[PDB]
Protein backbone atom coordinates (compact mmCIF):
# COMPACT_ATOMS: atom_id res chain seq x y z
CA UNK A 1 0.00 0.00 0.00
CA UNK A 2 2.69 2.24 0.81
CA UNK A 3 4.71 1.49 -2.13
CA UNK A 4 1.66 2.49 -4.75
CA UNK A 5 0.51 5.39 -2.67
CA UNK A 6 4.64 6.76 -3.28
CA UNK A 7 4.23 5.47 -6.70
CA UNK A 8 0.83 7.20 -7.30
CA UNK A 9 1.76 10.57 -5.13
CA UNK A 10 5.19 10.76 -7.81
CA UNK A 11 2.82 10.13 -10.83
CA UNK A 12 0.44 13.19 -9.51
CA UNK A 13 3.14 15.44 -9.16
CA UNK A 14 4.63 14.71 -12.53
CA UNK A 15 0.76 15.59 -14.03
CA UNK A 16 0.65 18.65 -11.75
CA UNK A 17 4.01 19.87 -13.12
CA UNK A 18 2.50 19.28 -16.71
CA UNK A 19 -0.44 20.46 -16.03
CA UNK A 20 0.11 23.54 -14.04
CA UNK A 21 1.99 26.26 -15.53
CA UNK A 22 3.20 28.07 -12.66
CA UNK A 23 4.17 24.90 -10.89
CA UNK A 24 7.96 26.20 -11.14
CA UNK A 25 6.81 29.27 -10.14
CA UNK A 26 10.10 30.17 -7.60
CA UNK A 27 12.21 29.02 -10.70
CA UNK A 28 10.61 31.01 -13.31
CA UNK A 29 10.55 34.35 -10.87
CA UNK A 30 13.81 33.84 -10.68
CA UNK A 31 15.04 33.60 -13.98
CA UNK A 32 12.39 36.34 -14.76
CA UNK A 33 13.65 38.66 -12.37
CA UNK A 34 17.15 38.62 -13.70
CA UNK A 35 16.06 38.36 -17.33
CA UNK A 36 13.97 42.05 -16.71
CA UNK A 37 17.36 43.13 -14.67
CA UNK A 38 19.29 42.63 -18.10
CA UNK A 39 16.76 43.92 -20.04
CA UNK A 40 16.76 46.97 -18.28
CA UNK A 41 20.13 46.93 -18.49
CA UNK A 42 20.61 46.93 -21.79
CA UNK A 43 17.62 49.47 -22.25
CA UNK A 44 19.24 52.49 -20.43
CA UNK A 45 21.75 52.33 -23.21
CA UNK A 46 18.81 53.97 -25.33
CA UNK A 47 18.36 56.34 -22.68
CA UNK A 48 19.71 60.18 -23.05
CA UNK A 49 20.39 60.70 -19.51
CA UNK B 1 31.48 46.70 -49.60
CA UNK B 2 33.25 43.58 -47.16
CA UNK B 3 31.18 40.90 -45.55
CA UNK B 4 31.97 38.12 -42.99
CA UNK B 5 35.00 40.04 -41.97
CA UNK B 6 35.60 42.32 -39.22
CA UNK B 7 35.63 46.07 -40.75
CA UNK B 8 34.72 49.77 -39.73
CA UNK B 9 31.69 50.26 -41.70
CA UNK B 10 30.19 53.80 -41.74
CA UNK B 11 26.48 53.47 -43.51
CA UNK B 12 25.38 56.91 -43.77
CA UNK B 13 27.34 57.52 -40.49
CA UNK B 14 25.90 55.11 -37.85
CA UNK B 15 30.34 54.54 -37.78
CA UNK B 16 29.77 51.18 -35.98
CA UNK B 17 32.41 48.33 -35.68
CA UNK B 18 30.90 44.89 -36.60
CA UNK B 19 30.76 41.75 -38.91
CA UNK B 20 28.98 42.14 -41.90
CA UNK B 21 26.44 38.78 -43.05
CA UNK B 22 24.08 38.56 -45.42
CA UNK B 23 20.70 38.31 -43.53
CA UNK B 24 17.36 37.19 -44.93
CA UNK B 25 15.24 39.19 -43.35
CA UNK B 26 12.71 41.24 -45.42
CA UNK B 27 12.90 45.12 -45.38
CA UNK B 28 10.12 47.36 -46.94
CA UNK B 29 10.78 50.20 -49.12
CA UNK B 30 10.41 52.88 -47.11
CA UNK B 31 12.50 51.79 -44.35
CA UNK B 32 16.35 51.94 -43.93
CA UNK B 33 18.11 49.92 -41.04
CA UNK B 34 16.82 47.67 -37.80
CA UNK B 35 16.74 48.33 -34.20
CA UNK B 36 17.33 46.25 -31.38
CA UNK B 37 16.49 45.85 -27.53
CA UNK B 38 19.52 48.73 -27.24
CA UNK B 39 18.53 50.57 -30.02
CA UNK B 40 21.81 49.80 -31.47
CA UNK B 41 21.91 49.32 -35.55
CA UNK B 42 21.51 45.49 -35.79
CA UNK B 43 21.12 45.43 -39.56
CA UNK B 44 21.46 47.80 -42.08
CA UNK B 45 20.36 48.43 -46.10
CA UNK B 46 23.51 49.33 -48.47
CA UNK B 47 23.13 53.29 -49.62
CA UNK B 48 25.24 52.16 -53.16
Amino acid sequence: LIANQFNSAIGKIQDSLSSTPSALGKLQDVVNQNAQALNTLVKQLSSNF
Amino acid sequence: LVKNKCVNFNFNGLTGTGVLTESNKKFLPFQQFGRDIADTTDAVRDPQ
